[PDB]
């Protein structure tokens, strides 16, 4: 569990688990490559406990724009949706606001846990990027949906040993390039 | 082409799980906001760079099911359908060779993976999407030459595409047609030599490993700086609050706030400089992709030594490899 | 007449596209917004205490004896100096980015406006014909006029035509067939022409070339001579 611990004079916040570290009778505490305490010897029973920091991450808000709709989706970056769901049920998350979190609106992305958007199989061009191929948009009763973005339409080329395509017409096109 | 994207929460890094420190940090103004904007801008720039280099084709092109291109063997260039992610043999080699990063993405999850308020963000495009763009570019080049780059894709037999590229460099068509078998054999040999060279040379991909190493070093240094005292009695805020009365804790905390804030500003400054260097590299990669993959460049040494005929892109982690 | 009408239509569409879309000029508006934000942030930093009892120097001088007033003022000096130093560093980085953009704009102007660039996608999408500069606040806008192929048809082709045992190759073009007759056409615009000894060149016999097809290459001189001499 995520708890506030105080072992003798070393205090902190973290999750204590049974360790797999080969402590000698000599060592009392452990540290990783960046000199952060990550293991302790329990003053009683001498159990060696690993300290995992409590889960955290950034929060992103996906908004269609307030001139269209006031519904938003929340991405909890960096964590598994199982831990977010448990934190919601336990009322442990630092933000005090909540999202409806109804069935089918919680989707696991590579970026994080996306709550408040319906994932669909149909692929669309990317609108609001989320990450790892997943984008969100506001579409139909309009609601926020999430999808794996399309890269483009397919166009097979009619290649053959003796077939060539020759233009019979042309277009004169004018494009705009803006440079600071 | 791209740099590892990071986002750093100023408050957690400087004043983790410390209300008094956070309240003191509020007296320095917008600095935390400015660093947040700088890192967000870098992350957006890296996704823009990847899209500009690889997403240069409007449609996804496919090769014919009968992969006969006049004797030219592209099996080592085109996607290998039997493996997950559909990378070509060369792309798969590149992926196996340079992926020494600590994943490089969140993956729904340094021993602590720098979980001190430093979050690495995933790219917008996955390796499969980049491979798909590369495959589309390869199919377009192979089946339609440069007509694909300028407008709609127009099919042309590959040896006639080569004949016109020969005219481009300044060699007549009959040289290719009379020596078509020799040219196809030399091409296939060169491709095999490239695969062997990349496999056998660990340093071949040094540019991308160096980019990964520099970002890993920057994050390792930023985390390491948290252990410094910067003149304080202790590097741990909880020891300062538990040991000292507020009027002294404010002084020791202020010293630590100054040290950590300087560490974040130094980190952000180096990331902005590296972002500018990566953006310049990405712009060069996009220029080469347009000039040499979507056309036949006449610029000397721009795309390989010798008279330019063509090029083929290959995806690599955080970058692009061109075979000229 | 068709080309002039298409050009005029494209220019009108460009004016309408820029007018209609609020984000068309985002690249320059972002530069303006970043400079305005940098100055507003730099001014707002003067309000911060940076750990001092007050952001106003006169309050420090009026409240404390010289020793503590100097300590509190030195703290504010450190805060403001760090803020300015950060501002200048960020402006140096932004200036380097603008320099790179300006160098690209100058290259684009030389290659695209003062000449006809052969570089693909450098001077717009399509085959480059010409470009026109327009000024803009803090920047330049280029109108790139290009040739885009349209309405393609696929024809049967061959690398060479075999006449009297000799392999004929196009001098400037590609051999195409409509299904009954073989013609020479330019690659970028369908315009069939009769295959003659003036349009093709001869190199080698009809054996080495893969995919050579049999047809007649019309030599004009012989045809005239068979009329002249009778
Ligand atoms: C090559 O493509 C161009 C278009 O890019 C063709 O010109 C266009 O031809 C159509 C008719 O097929 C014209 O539409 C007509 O316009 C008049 C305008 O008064 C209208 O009254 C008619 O009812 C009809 O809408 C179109 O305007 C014209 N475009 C231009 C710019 O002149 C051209 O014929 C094509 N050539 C070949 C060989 O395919
Ligand atoms: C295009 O090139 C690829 C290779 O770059 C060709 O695939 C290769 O085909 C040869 C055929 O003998 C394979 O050789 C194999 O060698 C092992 C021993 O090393 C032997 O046990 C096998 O029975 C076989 O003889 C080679 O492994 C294979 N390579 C790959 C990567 O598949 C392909 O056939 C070429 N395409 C054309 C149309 O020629
Ligand atoms: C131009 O150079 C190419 C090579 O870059 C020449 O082709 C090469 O010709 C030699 C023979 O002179 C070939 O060696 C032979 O290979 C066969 C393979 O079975 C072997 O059995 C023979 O004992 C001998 O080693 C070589 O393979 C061949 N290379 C290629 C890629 O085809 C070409 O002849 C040169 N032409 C002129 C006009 O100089
Ligand atoms: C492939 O192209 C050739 C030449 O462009 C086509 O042959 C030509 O077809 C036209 C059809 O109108 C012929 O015009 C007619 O000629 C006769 C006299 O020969 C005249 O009495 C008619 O009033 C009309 O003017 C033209 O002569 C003919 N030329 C040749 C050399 O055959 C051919 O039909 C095309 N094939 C396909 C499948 O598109
Ligand atoms: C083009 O014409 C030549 C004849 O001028 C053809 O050559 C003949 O080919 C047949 C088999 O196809 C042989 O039996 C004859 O002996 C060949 N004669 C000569 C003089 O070579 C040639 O095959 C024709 N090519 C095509 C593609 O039709
Ligand atoms: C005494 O210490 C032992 C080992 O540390 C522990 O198992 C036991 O419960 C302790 N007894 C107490 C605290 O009464
Ligand atoms: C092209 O020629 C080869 C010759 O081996 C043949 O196998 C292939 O099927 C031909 N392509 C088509 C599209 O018929
Ligand atoms: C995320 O949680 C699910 C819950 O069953 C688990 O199966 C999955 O392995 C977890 N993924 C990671 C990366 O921890
Ligand atoms: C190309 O070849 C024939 C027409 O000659 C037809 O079967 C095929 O659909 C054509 N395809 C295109 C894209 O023109």
């Amino acid at each position: 569990k995520c708890v506030n611990f105080n072992f003798n004079g070393l205090t902190g916040t973290g999750v204590l688990t049974k360790s797999n570290k080969k402590f000698l009778p000599f060592q009392q505490f452990g540290r990783d490559i960046v000199d952060t305490t990550d293991a302790v010897r329990d003053p009683q029973t001498l159990e060696i406990l690993d300290i995992t920091p409590c889960s955290f991450g950034g929060v992103s808000v996906i908004t269609p724009g307030t001139n269209t709709s006031n519904q938003v989706a929340v991405l909890y970056q960096g964590v598994n949706c199982t831990e977010v769901s448990v934190a919601i049920h336990a009322d442990q998350l630092t933000p005090t606001w909540r999202v409806y979190s109804t069935g089918s609106n919680v989707f696991q992305t590579r970026a994080g846990c996306l709550i408040g958007a319906e994932y669909v199989n149909n692929s669309y061009e990317c609108d609001i990027p989320i990450g790892a191929g997943i984008c969100a948009s506001y579409q139909t009763s309009q609601s926020i949906i999430a999808y794996t973005m399309s890269l483009g339409a397919e166009n097979s080329v009619a290649y053959s040993n003796n077939s060539i395509a020759i233009p019979t017409n042309f277009t004169i096109s004018v494009t705009t390039e803006i440079l600071p | 082409v791209s740099m590892t994207k990071t986002s750093v929460d100023c408050t957690m890094y400087i004043c983790g799980d410390s209300t008094e420190c956070s309240n003191l940090l509020l007296q320095y103004g917008s600095f935390c906001t400015q660093l947040k904007r700088a890192l967000t801008g870098i992350a957006v720039e890296q996704d823009k760079n990847t899209q500009e280099v690889f997403a240069q084709v409007k449609q996804i092109y496919k090769t014919p099911p009968i992969k006969y291109f006049g004797g030219f063997n592209f099996s080592q260039i085109l996607p290998d359908p039997s493996k997950p992610s559909k990378r070509s043999p060369i792309e798969d080699l590149l992926f196996n060779k340079v992926t020494l990063a600590d994943a490089g993405f969140i993956k729904q999850y340094i021993c602590a993976q720098k979980f001190n308020g430093l979050t690495v963000l995933p790219p917008l495009l996955t390796d499969e999407m980049i491979a798909q763009y590369t495959s589309a570019l390869l199919a377009g080049t192979i089946t339609s030459g440069w007509t694909f780059g300028a407008g709609p894709a127009l099919q042309i037999p590959f040896p006639m595409q080569m004949a016109y590229r020969f005219n481009g460099i300044g060699v007549t068509q009959n040289v290719l047609y009379e020596n078509q078998k020799l040219i196809a054999n030399q091409f296939n040999s060169a491709i095999g030599k490239i695969q062997d060279s990349l496999f056998s040379t660990p340093s071949a991909l040094g540019k991308l490993q160096d980019v990964v190493n520099h970002n890993a070093q920057a994050l390792n240094t930023l985390v390491k700086q948290l252990s410094s005292k910067f003149g304080a009695i202790s590097s741990v805020l909880n020891d300062i609050l538990s040991r000292l009365d507020p009027p002294e804790a404010e002084v020791q905390i202020d010293r630590l706030i100054t040290g950590r804030l300087q560490s974040l500003q130094t980190y952000v400054t180096q990331q902005l400089i590296r972002a500018a260097e990566i953006r310049a590299s990405a712009n060069l990669a996009a220029t080469k992709m347009s000039e040499c993959v979507l056309g036949q460049s006449k610029r000397v040494d721009f795309c390989g030594k010798g008279y330019h005929l063509m090029s083929f892109p290959q995806s690599a982690p955080h970058g692009v490899v061109f075979l000229h | 007449k068709l080309i002039a009408n298409q050009f005029n239509s494209a220019i009108g569409k460009i004016q309408d596209s820029l007018f209609s879309t609020p984000s068309a000029l985002g690249k320059l508006q972002d530069v303006v917004n970043h400079n305005a934000q940098a100055l507003n942030t730099l001014v707002k930093q003067l309000s911060s205490k940076f750990g001092a009892i007050s952001s106003v120097l006169n309050d420090i001088l009026s409240r404390l004896d010289p020793p503590e007033a100097e300590v509190q003022i030195d703290r504010l000096i450190t805060g403001r100096l760090q803020s300015l130093q950060t501002y200048v560093t960020q402006q140096l980085i932004r200036a380097a980015e603008i320099r790179a953009s300006a160098n690209l704009a100058a290259t684009k102007m030389s290659e695209c406006v003062l000449g006809q660039s052969k570089r693909v996608d450098f001077c717009g999408k399509g085959y480059h014909l010409m470009s026109f500069p327009q000024s803009a606040p803090h920047g330049v806008v280029f109108l790139h006029v290009t040739y885009v192929p349209a309405q393609e048809k696929n024809f049967t082709t061959a690398p060479a035509i075999c006449h009297d045992g000799k392999a004929h190759f196009p001098r400037e073009g590609v051999f195409v067939s409509n299904g009954t007759h073989w013609f020479l056409t330019q690659r970028n615009f369908y315009e069939p022409q009769i295959i003659t000894t003036d349009n093709t060149f001869v190199s080698g016999n009809c054996d080495v070339v893969i995919g050579i097809v049999n047809n007649t290459v019309y030599d004009p001189l012989q045809l005239e001579l068979d009329s002249f001499k009778e």
